[PDB]
């Protein structure tokens, strides 16, 4: 039984307005920040930082305790893709770029030594392995009519 | 490994402060792959879908 | 900082409900009330048969299960799939095909009799 | 002396190092009180039908409601034909469309070309 | 709105928390434990507002460089390898309304010994509600904090979900 | 291993490359060389039913441990003698590739003093 | 066909004569008895239709199609019973006369032997299903999602009858087994590529085709769950049966034609299944799991090869009744919290224990997971369009990534985590829904044990 | 008996006779004796009187025969009824010579388990038949699409016709 | 100690 006021609406243009809307999402008139009017479709839907569901206070009565909300709170735009089951965005131990450049030095440099690794192999002293019957033509599936060219070892 | 192992493990006894290092918070973290691609690929793929793909 | 006065009675009006309340949870005697159930007479036998300890004598029940169990686990089973793969799958063409035994020299082959000549003297070495 | 945090969107700046933990003026102490007295608000009208003992239903979540409405259907109506909506449109739209066609329009010329001219291996090839 | 004092503390409980996990061994950790203390006790006279909590800015920023990057959890607190796990044998209590009657002929004891409390919840609903709305000021209440009960019979205010919440360890 | 370093840490010409052995001619160095003889014949490996890698002169060792194991089953640690002739006698094969490996160096290195010689006269 | 044509006539004098009390008994059972006897119809030889008159055949593939469609009118009548317990008898038993009159033009559909009276019959269709949408839908929604079912599906049938009607008069003849011996190459003009549009353009609509899809998920969503499962259990597959006949006499012109359908439709399920990751709407998420699913479809059937029409065919019917399906079990949901959110109602596991192993059965058919016949029809495509072009492996590979993601996450979001509390009337699962969700799931899985009867006419 | 073992041939068995090395009981054989009298016995027992009964009530089903009809060459332009059955006969022959690829390949199949470590040389016939049967099936039934029908395969033979035609004349120009 | 489960109805 939501009316046509009780929903979202157009971008607010007058002081007026804004004061209407942050009440509308039980905000403090002071606390609601719309959206950019670039016209993507925003409207004059709160916007709300842009923090993780696993950041809020885990001991707190939620009315939601897995979604971490309570009744009547404004949801965020992205609240699907801010659950506890998706991207979080908690403070990390360590910086998000020192994260990027270790993990990336590491991937490169490994693949590097790898190629490095791959024109300088390490082999045994040994030449390469005899086998009978001229390097067993028949056994691996050679023509019997067309004679092989003869291959011959020596006794060493 | 062992003698490795077991001499560096009988340094936890010492009381001696700890220094953060970088090597150990590598091992630690897995090396980040998690921490980073567990909220870098999410994100972008659930960021594309709904302003994107969708709206 | 500690509880202000109304806090520490509301937890203590509670803690008594609380408390009574988790009382009510646990069953009475006769609960559950289980409707009346009859059983084979083969359950009755081993009900009193196996009261008494006798480890000579509780071994047969062991044994009975485990008989049992390979009887109609085992022994069907292997009966289906042999009847099943003689009479049904063997009767059609490359359906169980098996890799050739191998033969060596000095062997007897058991359907001409064939002798495949041994191997040459070797350059016989002590090593 | 350390590393001051840094903080991306997906790294939040810990609350024990934000500055705006520390510095508490009287508007801070008191824009806390009103949050927490609509919070209180709403907290209040939730237990009261939360509680009740002859509901048996749904409570009706307005903020639910509002949260679906706005990601459905209230964007068109606040859509407006403009450079950014325009360029992103083509690009995320048009733009993969093109390219996987000449990803497989180029392919297949040129598979096409090595089977008319029999240098495509297909000596086993009967099941398409 | 924390207040500095509880802003204090907690930094204390979480260094030797974080603390206790780089040292494991309980004699070093004695031994560390006590000079952690030590830097406590050495401005808790401090009556400056403004050097005292230049102070705490220094001390989190110092715990934030030293913190263990995988610090020890209680299983069954938020990130140990136990929270939610019993969630899943949690059930409602209104669920047991909508067993069968021949269901609910297997626990006669339990079943007649619920309808007290349901009839006791009944009961007691019409003065909660009235409890709450003398008592609430003209604007709404400003604190999610509730009231006891003021008389005698009469039971605290919203205390139906709370009492018959579901047990930890369910199944 | 140790050669390694004489081959990326030092000259290529002087060292063996086992992707080109053998470098020389067979019976360069050999009057008369004899050839390898191979006890097994074909039809024996072919009924024997050995992978093509030990289709080598150092059968008809293999074929006797095998004819051997599946007779003493099911007592499996018997056919140890059978074990250790061709283990013995695959080594045998071993050691010779070691030498046709360090016949390549010294021939190589030979190549080597020779060209230089009449190289530093001219 | 008559003896399955007048049998479905006759359930509307069932459903008008019958007792005020018995208008549901009496019109399930006896559609239950015409499905029963459509297996008659799989009398199918290995070289030739099964031609019954001059106006009706049937072969291996409308076979599977009409046996789907006879057997949903039941699981229709089923499902419906719940949200039209409290309407007037009059205008339940008109309801049931629509989903009647939707059955008797769907298998005169399938069977036609002449391209007119299949595009009558295709056209006819519209009536009843916009009938069903605008009549005994829920919402105010409801009338703008009839428009826009009505005038995407016209706006492309239109030009193909008129494409029909010029092939006759220079073929002299829509018979299908007439045009499978007078079939002439099509010359590559600009007057050929407006009649393959004007022979495609329909039917693409229809499957649909992405860009052409907005009307799927109004009429989808807006519409009661029997008109949400016949839509798209049935009525989706019009466009691929239209296809799988139409393409016989568009040869050689479909060889370059088919690039930006194939475009749309293998970047066009990336995009529908990346859709499914945000949506907040349940009933929203499977309408556009429909559109991922289809555009296998018409990547098989503008390549034209024996694999790839065999995974058409099986894709169809499996996606039909997974879908039906789907729509069932977001149905029993909202017939008791009445709100289609699906971030409403949690932790579904808790108070309803078999329900959810319905849904885990649901998700991993949607997933194709092995041997289930989903999983056969994609393989079956995926290695045709392998075979016209190996690059398609990674759009092919992606999708399937995706597409286990948002299934898993229906599965997790409604039947995982913690209960909402303040949802207090998750009453039992009734033995109709359990029994909705059986008479799915459990053909579905039989067919796995003989799965020829669905490969379509080149098996 | 059961099957004709001119199509599915099978080289002669050979088994090596037993030549114990060890004073041990071989368990195999006592397992064999007992499979061979507690499963392989019983198992019998029930075949023949099961078999018994199929005798008393005996009765045939007969392998369908197709005449040959006109095929598509015969067959005038536009012309229905004599397009019709040559094109069935050509859709019959069509599962017929799928079948015999699958013959081939399960002779092809069949060689490489039987003769083990030795397939790559033993089954060297297999492979050659195989090569053929499956270069004169490509050759007649690929690339036709969905849509195959006896006109299609009639195109591509007679383009391949020309071909060989033409590159027979060119080589003997010079 | 025998303490009741509580469950959701497992009848139907
Ligand atoms: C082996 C596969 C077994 C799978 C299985 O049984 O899962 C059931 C199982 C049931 O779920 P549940 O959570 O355990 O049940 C709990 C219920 O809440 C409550 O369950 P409950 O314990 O209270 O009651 C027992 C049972 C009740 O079941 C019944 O009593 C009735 C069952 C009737 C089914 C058959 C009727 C149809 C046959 C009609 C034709 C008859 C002709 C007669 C002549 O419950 C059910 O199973 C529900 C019915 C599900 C039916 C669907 C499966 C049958 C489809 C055929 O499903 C799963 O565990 C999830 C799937 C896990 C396996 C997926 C991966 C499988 C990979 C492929 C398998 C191999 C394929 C073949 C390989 C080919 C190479 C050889
Ligand atoms: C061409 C290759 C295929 C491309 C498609 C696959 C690439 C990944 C794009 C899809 C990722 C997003 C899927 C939808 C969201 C579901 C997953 C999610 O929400 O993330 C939560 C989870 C977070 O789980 P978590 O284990 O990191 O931590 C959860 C939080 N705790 C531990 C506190 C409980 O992240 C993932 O599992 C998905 C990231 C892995 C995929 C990215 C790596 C791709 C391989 C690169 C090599
Ligand atoms: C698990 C155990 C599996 C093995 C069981 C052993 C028996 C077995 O599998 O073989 C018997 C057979 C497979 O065995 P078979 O085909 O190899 O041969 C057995 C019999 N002989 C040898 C004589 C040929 O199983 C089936 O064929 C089951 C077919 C299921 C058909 C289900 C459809 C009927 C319902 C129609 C209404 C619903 C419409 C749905 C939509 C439209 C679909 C077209
Ligand atoms: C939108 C554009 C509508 C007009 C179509 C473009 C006309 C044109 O460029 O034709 C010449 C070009 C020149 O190539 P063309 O020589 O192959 O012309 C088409 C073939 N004939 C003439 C025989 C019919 O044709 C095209 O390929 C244009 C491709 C139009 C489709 C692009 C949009 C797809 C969505
Ligand atoms: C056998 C070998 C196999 C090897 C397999 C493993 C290979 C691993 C390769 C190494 C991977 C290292 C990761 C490097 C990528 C790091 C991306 C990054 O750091 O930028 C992410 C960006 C952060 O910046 P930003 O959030 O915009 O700043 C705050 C603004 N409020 O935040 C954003 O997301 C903004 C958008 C940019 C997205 C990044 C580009 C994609
Ligand atoms: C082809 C892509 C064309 C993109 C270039 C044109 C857009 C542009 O440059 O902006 C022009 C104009 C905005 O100009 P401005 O004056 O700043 O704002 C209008 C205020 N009345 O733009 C406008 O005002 C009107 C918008 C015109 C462009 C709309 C059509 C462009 C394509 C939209 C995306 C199509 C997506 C199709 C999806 C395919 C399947 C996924
Ligand atoms: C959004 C944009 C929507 C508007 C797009 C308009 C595209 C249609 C352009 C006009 C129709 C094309 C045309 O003029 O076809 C003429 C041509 C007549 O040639 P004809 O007389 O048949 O010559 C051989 C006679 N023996 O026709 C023929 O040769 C016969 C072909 C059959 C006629 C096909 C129907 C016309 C095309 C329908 C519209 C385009 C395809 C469907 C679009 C769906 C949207
Ligand atoms: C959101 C709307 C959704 C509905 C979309 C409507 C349907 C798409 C519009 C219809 C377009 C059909 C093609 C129109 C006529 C094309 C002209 C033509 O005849 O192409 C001939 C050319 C043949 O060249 P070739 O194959 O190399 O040589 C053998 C030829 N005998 O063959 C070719 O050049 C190949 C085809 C050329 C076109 C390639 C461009 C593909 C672009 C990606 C698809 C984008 C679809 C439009 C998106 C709008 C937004
Ligand atoms: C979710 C958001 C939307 C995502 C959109 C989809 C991702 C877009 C990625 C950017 C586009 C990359 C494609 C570029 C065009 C293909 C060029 C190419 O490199 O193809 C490689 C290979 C070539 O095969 P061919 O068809 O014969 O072409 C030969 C032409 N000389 O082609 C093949 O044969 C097929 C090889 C398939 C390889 C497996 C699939 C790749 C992904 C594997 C998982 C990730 C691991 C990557 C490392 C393994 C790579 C194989
Ligand atoms: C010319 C047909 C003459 C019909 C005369 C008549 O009066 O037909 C009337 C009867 C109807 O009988 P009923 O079952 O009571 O119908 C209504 C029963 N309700 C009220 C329970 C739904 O029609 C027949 O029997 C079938 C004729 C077609
Ligand atoms: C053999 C095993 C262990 C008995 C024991 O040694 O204690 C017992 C434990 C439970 C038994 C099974 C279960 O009771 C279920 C079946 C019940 C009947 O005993 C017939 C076979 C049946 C399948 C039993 C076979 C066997 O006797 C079992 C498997
Ligand atoms: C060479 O072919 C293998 C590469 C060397 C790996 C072993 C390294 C250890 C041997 C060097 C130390 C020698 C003294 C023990
Ligand atoms: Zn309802």
């Amino acid at each position: 039984h939501i009316t046509k006021d009780m929903l979202p609406g157009p971008y607010p243009k007058t002081p007026e307005e804004r004061a209407a809307a942050a009440k509308k999402y039980n905000m403090r008139v002071e606390d609601y920040e719309p959206y950019p009017d670039d016209g993507t479709g925003y409207g004059d839907y709160p916007k709300l930082p842009d923090r993780s569901q696993q950041e809020r206070d885990p001991w707190y009565d939620w009315d939601h305790p897995d979604l971490r909300l309570n009744w009547g709170e404004p949801m965020h735009w992205d609240l699907d893709m801010y659950i506890r089951n998706r991207v979080d965005t908690s403070p990390t131990p360590v910086n998000w770029n020192l994260m990027c450049k270790h993990l990336f030095g590491f991937v490169a440099f490994m693949l590097f030594m790898f190629w490095v690794g791959e024109t300088y192999p390490a082999y045994q002293p040994v030449g390469p392995k005899q086998y009978p019957y001229n390097n067993l033509y028949l056994e691996r599936g050679g023509d019997p009519n067309k004679e092989p060219e003869p291959v011959v070892h020596y006794e060493i | 490994g062992f003698i490795l192992a077991l001499e560096i493990s009988n340094m936890t006894k010492n009381l001696k402060y700890h220094y953060p290092s970088n090597a150990f918070k590598f091992s630690t973290l897995l090396g980040y792959f998690p921490t980073i691609m567990h909220r870098l690929a999410p994100y972008m793929n659930l960021s594309m879908s709904q302003k994107s793909a969708s709206s | 900082s500690g509880y202000t006065p109304e806090e520490k009675l509301r937890l203590q009006q509670l803690r008594e409900l609380r408390r009574r309340w988790l009382k009510d949870q646990e069953l009475s005697p006769r609960e559950p009330v289980l409707p009346p159930q009859r059983v084979s007479p083969v359950e009755r036998f081993w009900n009193k048969f196996l009261q008494d300890g006798a480890l000579w004598k509780n071994v047969i029940y062991k044994t009975y299960r485990h008989s049992i169990f390979a009887f109609t686990h085992v022994l069907i089973p292997v009966w289906i799939i042999h009847y099943y793969l003689k009479y049904h799958v063997t009767t059609k063409p490359y359906t169980i095909v098996e890799k050739k035994p191998r033969i060596f020299p000095g062997d007897t082959i058991l359907e001409t009799g064939e002798v495949i000549p041994p191997m040459k003297e070797f350059p016989d070495q002590h090593h | 002396s350390f590393p001051k945090y840094e903080a991306s969107r997906l790294s939040s700046l810990p609350t024990t190092l934000d500055p705006a933990e520390y510095d508490i003026s009287s508007e801070t102490r008191k824009a806390q009180a009103e949050r927490l007295a609509i919070r209180s608000r709403l907290k209040r009208e939730y237990q009261l039908q939360y509680y009740d003992p002859s509901r048996r239903g749904v409570i009706e979540d307005p903020a639910l409601v509002r949260w679906t409405y706005a990601r459905s259907a209230n964007i068109y109506p606040n859509f407006r034909p403009n450079t950014k909506t325009s360029l992103l449109g083509a690009l995320f739209g048009i733009g993969p469309l093109v390219f996987w066609y000449y990803v497989f329009k180029t392919d297949r010329d040129r598979k096409e070309k090595l089977i008319q001219e029999g240098k495509l291996d297909r000596t086993f090839n009967i099941s398409y | 709105y924390l207040t500095h004092q509880q802003k204090v503390l907690r930094l204390y409980k979480r260094a030797l928390r974080h603390l206790e996990s780089w040292c494991i061994h309980r004699d070093k950790y004695r031994y560390f434990a006590c000079l952690l203390r030590a830097r406590f006790d050495e401005h808790k006279n401090e009556k400056d507002m403004v050097k005292a909590t230049q102070l705490l800015r220094e001390a989190e920023e110092e715990f934030w460089h030293g913190q263990h990057p995988q610090p020890y959890i209680f299983p069954e607190s938020p990130g140990g390898t136990s929270y939610e796990r019993y969630e899943c044998y949690k059930v409602p209590e209104w669920c047991l309304d909508d067993w069968h009657p021949s269901e609910k002929a297997m626990y006669p004891d339990y079943f007649a010994k619920r309808e007290q409390w349901k009839k006791l919840r009944r009961e007691s609903w019409e003065r909660e509600v009235k409890q709450l709305q003398e008592e609430t000021p003209v604007g709404g209440p400003r604190t999610e904090a509730l009231p006891p009960a003021r008389k005698q019979g009469d039971l605290p205010p919203l205390w139906w979900h709370i009492v018959t919440r579901p047990r930890e360890r369910p199944m | 291993g140790a050669h390694l370093a004489r081959r990326y840490l030092g000259d290529a010409s002087v060292e063996p490359d086992p992707l080109r052995m053998p470098t020389f001619p067979p019976d360069y160095g050999f009057p008369e060389r004899k050839e390898r003889e191979m006890v097994a014949t074909q039809q024996e490996m072919n009924d024997a039913q050995l992978v093509l890698q030990q289709r080598d002169y150092c059968a008809h060792y293999l074929i006797r441990f095998l004819k051997c194991k599946r007779d003493s089953f099911p007592n499996f640690l018997a056919c140890k003698h059978e074990r250790h002739d061709w283990d013995y006698c695959e080594h045998l094969d071993y050691v010779k590739r070691m030498k046709e490996f360090e016949r390549e160096r010294r021939l190589l290195q030979r190549k080597k003093r020779r060209e230089q010689r009449e190289a530093d006269m001219a | 066909m008559l003896k399955y044509i007048i049998p479905t006539i006759m359930l509307m004098p069932l459903t008008w004569l019958s007792k005020n009390n018995m208008i549901w008994v009496n019109s399930t059972a006896h559609s239950l008895l015409i499905s029963f006897t459509s297996l008659l119809l799989m009398n199918q030889f290995g070289d030739n239709s099964l031609n019954f008159s001059l106006l009706f055949f049937s072969d291996s593939l409308s076979t599977p199609l009409l046996i789907l469609t006879m057997w949903l009118l039941p699981l229709m009548l089923m499902a419906s019973q719940h949200h039209l317990s409290k309407e007037n008898l009059t205008r339940k038993k008109l309801f049931i006369t629509m989903l009647i009159s939707l059955q008797l033009f769907l298998i005169m559909t399938f069977t036609a032997m002449e391209l007119i009276l299949f595009y009558i019959l295709f056209e006819a269709t519209l009536v009843p299903t916009l009938i069903i949408i605008t009549r005994w839908g829920n919402q105010t929604e409801r009338l703008n999602a009839g428009l826009y079912f009505l005038f995407y599906t016209l706006a492309g049938s239109l030009p193909l009858l008129v494409a029909l009607i010029y092939i006759q008069n220079t073929v002299g003849s829509l018979n299908f087994l007439m045009l499978q011996y007078w079939v002439q190459p099509v010359h590559n003009s600009w007057s050929n590529v407006f009649m393959w549009l004007a022979c495609m353009m329909a039917f693409m609509v229809k499957m649909p085709l992405y860009g052409l899809h907005l009307w799927l998920p109004k009429a989808h969503v807006e519409a009661p769950i029997a008109g949400s499962m016949v839509l798209a259990a049935v009525l989706l597959k019009l466009g691929g049966y239209g296809m799988l006949r139409i393409t016989l006499i568009l040869n050689p012109m479909t060889d370059f034609m088919a690039y930006p359908f194939i475009m749309l439709s293998l970047w066009g399920m990336i995009m529908t299944s990346s859709i499914c990751l945000r949506q907040t709407d349940l009933k929203s998420l499977i309408a556009y799991s429909s559109v991922s699913h289809m555009a296998l479809v018409i990547v098989a059937i503008l390549i034209q090869t024996p694999w790839s029409y065999m995974g058409a065919t099986a894709l169809m019917i499996a996606h039909g009744l997974t879908s039906s399906m789907l729509f069932c079990l977001a149905n029993s949901n909202y017939e008791r919290i009445h709100s289609r959110t699906m971030i409403l109602a949690r932790g579904l596991q808790t108070l309803l224990p078999l329900m959810a192993t319905w849904w885990l059965l649901a998700s991993l058919t949607n997933l194709a997971l092995p041997p289930t016949i989903n999983l056969i029809g994609e393989l079956f495509v995926v290695m045709s369009t392998f075979s016209w072009s190996n690059i398609t492996i990674i759009l092919m590979g992606v999708n399937m990534v995706i597409t286990a993601l948002y299934s898993l996450y229906m599965l997790i979001m409604t039947q995982r985590g913690k209960y909402t509390y303040h949802i207090n009337n998750i009453s039992p699962s009734f033995t109709r829904e359990n029994a909705l969700m059986s008479l799915h799931i459990l053909p579905l899985l039989l067919l796995t044990l003989n799965p020829k009867i669905i490969l379509g006419p080149l098996y | 008996d059961s099957w004709d073992k001119d199509v599915y041939p099978e080289p002669p068995r050979r088994t090596p006779a037993p030549s114990p090395q060890t004073s041990l009981p071989n368990p195999i054989t006592y397992l064999t004796k007992a499979f061979d009298l507690l499963v392989d016995r019983p198992v019998t027992l029930v075949r023949e009187f099961i078999e018994r009964q199929h005798a008393k009530n005996k009765y045939y089903y007969y392998h369908r025969e197709f005449r040959r009809v006109p095929d598509i060459t015969e067959c005038q332009e536009k012309d229905v009824l004599c397009m019709f059955e040559a094109e069935m006969q050509w859709r019959r022959d069509y599962k017929v010579d799928q079948e015999i690829v699958n013959i081939i390949q399960e002779r092809l199949k069949a060689c490489q388990q039987r003769e083990g470590e030795s397939h790559r040389q033993n089954c060297a016939k297999e492979l050659e038949q195989f090569t053929q049967v499956v270069k004169a099936y490509q050759d007649r039934y690929h690339d036709l699409g969905a849509h195959y029908s006896a006109r299609k395969c009639l195109a591509k033979q007679k383009q391949r016709m020309l071909a060989e035609r033409k590159a027979a004349k060119e080589a003997a120009a010079a | 100690k025998r303490l009741f489960i509580i469950k959701p109805s497992g009848f139907y």
